[PDB]
RNA sequence: AGAAUUUGGACAAACUUGGUCAUUUAGAGGAACUAAAAGUCGUAACAAGGUUUCCGUAGGUGAACCUGCGGAAGGAUCAU
RNA sequence: UGACCCACUCGGCACCUUACGAGAAAUCAAAGUCUUUGGGUUCUGGGGGGAGUAUGGUCGCAAGGCUGAAACUUAAAGGA
RNA sequence: AUGGUAGGAUAGUGGCCUACCAUGGUUUCAACGGGUAACGGGGAAUAAGGGUUCGAUUCCGGAGAGGGAGCCUGAGAAACGGCUACCACAUCCAAGGAAGGCAGCAGGCGCGCAAAUUACCCAAUCCUAAUUCAGGGAGGUAGUGACAAUAAAUAACGAUACAGGGCCCAUUCGGGUCUUGUAAUUGGAAUGAGUACAAUGUAAAUACCUUAACGAGGAACAAUUGGAGGGCAAGUCUGGUGCCAGCAGCCGCGGUAAUUCCAGCUCCAAUAGCGUAUAUUAAAGUUGUUGCAGUUAAAAAGCUCGUAGUUGAACUUUGGG
């Protein structure tokens, strides 16, 4: 006789004892304060505009040493002040201060990634033309 | 620091692609695959190591 | 607005991606059955996954009831048409013992190879392709096509088609406008 | 026919005032948090860690922490 | 009659022994009948911290409880 | 607020609004409130099944016309390329007074990561007339355009100077006769990318398709972008530096012979396209119904009663003809 009700007018009973239950697991938390839209940057999203201000230094978490790039942004919407992180070569350079980038997620969710700290951002886009070719140089900047 | 933006991919011993005949493009890339992955055996040492790094 | 119309793909990926399991029986295919990519094994291999249940969701009526028969009978005689499974197999039940394998000697890509005009399985294809071959004295430009029983021996070589006609074809309007 | 105007009405722009949600953001000052190459005073824990650790509570305590009650064993015993 | 012995049983409170099974293992007659995946239903968790704090809301005379963030930070913290 | 009864109101119905009346209607099967960086859907990405996100945007609805209201015409508007005001904007001025609404095409400004010519036509497509004939930045079509997507050139074939990888003989040369090949002499063939008569196309041209003339020898008519420890294809090559420059999505290199940095040669991967950052997907059986975990890893409430919720023994014509 296992903890639950079980015999047929057990509906009533059951639907709450599920819906209650749901709450703590974590997932259905985001879904219904939901978080997503008032906490966090993107809202309701997934990417978005922003603009540059300084190129800030990072350096590793440890088991590490390395001193990464990242960016402070602005952006065109709450305002948040985030930071956001850089790939490939240095790629800085090619973010020349007060630009036009495009960002997106970290494919983590909230979280944070390897051996980053408090960091969740990555630079796809820049004045919009890739970067992915502003570094296999399909393109180049106005 | 910023500096060392880069560094590396300065020092990168510039190097070429290299011309050739070139790879057949489809159905044909089954008939070519296919002859290679067996049928002439290739190698018969345990199994068949996909692409030997020079002993 | 207007009738919004309807499509379903053909295509049922794998569970897992990678395997060097099931990976080197599709390049045992491909390959031996002239294809192409893998989006043909998996054509199929939805196709076939398609029928199986068909089977399974009767079987599960009892026997005897007018569904399972009516199916069957019609299911089956759609399997006759195309050389798929026999005569002698079909009671249902067994249509089930069907892999991938038999299938394919039906596709006209290979049916023209066995009918030999062809070299391999290749000089089987560009003849396809190319506007070759033809079943009544109609071409068809298309290696899935699925060969219906009942036609096969009218399988050629058209009138249009140069292996069989109207004209040399092409390269022939040179070695004879250069000496 | 019937213009200006005009009675009272319903419509309800507006604006002033409060009064409030709801986002913002200032700020003498406090209180924490975390990151750092090697600054201090200690040695609490991990061995029986030199008083065996731990919980919940209550009061102490330059600081780690120490002492009462009752638990627990993650114990240093599954033993008359 | 009663204590007793034994035979049997139903209900305990445990224990030994196997492992056909399960498991990361240590071990487990239940942690078994689970990729051959489904008897009934209530709670809970989803990396480590920040922190069960700040906040609001509430129960208490108070100690305090129940409710319960985020920013920030981090490549491990952990189990056997 | 919810109904009754009657009237006004409307093109009508109805608390639409008012006369009087009754006290009802919604609510843990989530109402009312707060949020939405929400216009809805058709549908788009993803694609084994089940799924998760995005649909301001080529069609169907609705909503605005700088905010707000009110109404003149007409069947047909609460119209904004129609008017009155009001307020927030901002234009002319002889300062008396006038006049004004791009979120229609264009265009400039501002904003900002972020997106184009004040160009040519009613020839198609269709609509407005009183109407065949006007007119129609609706529409079209050029310009700019790497958003994507389709096709697919950038060199072929000789022969040679050797090297060969075979073979027929080797009593030792080595030739040889079927073959790829490093070549820094090679010579005949082949084309269009560009240029351009004509025809074409076009309302009118550009282009395309055609094609006379032209046009391929490497110093061209030159193909790039990203790596070459691992993940993960591929340099224990040379040069410089010495925990400093710098690289490195993470593990990590660098403190005098660096397989990581800067750079030379060399090779690897995509290739007219590569990278880079962001968001989302699969990967994710790390949100889970199919498919999770809860003895100690993060988790069984302190234990029991309970109104909802949820499940609920079996038995009511089978068999035969």
């Amino acid at each position: 006789g296992k903890g639950k009700p079980r015999g047929l007018n057990s509906a009533r009973k059951l639907r709450v004892h599920r819906r209650n239950n749901r709450w703590a697991e974590n997932n259905y938390k985001k879904r219904l304060l939901g978080t997503a839209f008032k906490s966090s940057p993107f809202g309701g999203s997934s990417h978005a505009k922003g603009i540059v201000l300084e190129k800030l230094g990072i350096e590793s978490k440890q088991p590490n040493s390395a001193i990464r790039k990242c960016v402070r942004v602005q952006l065109i919407k709450n305002g948040k002040k985030v930071t956001a992180f850089v790939p490939n070569a240095g790629c800085l350079n090619f973010v020349d201060e007060n630009d036009e980038v495009l960002l997106a997620g970290f494919g983590r969710k909230g979280k944070a990634k390897g051996d980053i700290p408090g960091v969740r951002f990555k630079v796809v886009k820049v004045s919009g033309v890739s970067l992915l070719a502003l570094w296999k140089e399909k393109k180049e900047k106005p | 620091s910023l500096a060392r933006a880069g560094k590396v991919k300065s020092q990168t011993p510039k190097v070429e692609k290299t011309e050739k005949p070139k790879k057949p493009k489809g159905r044909a890339y089954k008939r070519l695959l296919y002859t290679r992955r067996f049928v002439n055996v290739t190698l018969v040492n345990g199994k068949r190591r996909m692409n030997p790094g020079p002993s | 607005p207007r009738a919004p119309r309807t499509y379903s793909k053909t295509y049922s990926t794998p569970k897992r991606p990678y395997e060097s399991s099931r990976l080197d029986a599709e390049l045992k295919l491909a390959g031996e059955f002239g294809l192409k990519n893998k989006k043909e094994i998996y054509r199929i291999s939805f196709q076939l996954s398609k029928i199986r249940r068909a089977a399974r969701d009767l079987l599960t009526r009892d026997e005897k009831d007018p569904k399972r028969l009516f199916e069957g009978n019609a299911l089956i005689r759609r399997l006759v048409r195309v050389g798929v499974l026999s005569e002698d197999k079909k009671k249902l039940d067994y249509v089930l013992a069907l892999k991938v394998e038999d299938f394919l000697e039906r596709r006209l890509q290979t049916q023209v190879y066995k009918l030999g005009l062809a070299a391999s399985v290749h000089h089987a294809r560009v003849l396809i392709t190319q506007r070759h071959i033809a079943v009544g004295k109609q071409i068809v430009n298309i290696p899935s096509f699925m060969v219906r029983l009942d036609s096969e021996k009218h399988i050629d070589f058209a009138p249009t088609s140069p292996f069989g006609g109207a004209r040399p074809g092409r390269v022939a309007r040179r070695n004879a406008a250069r000496k």
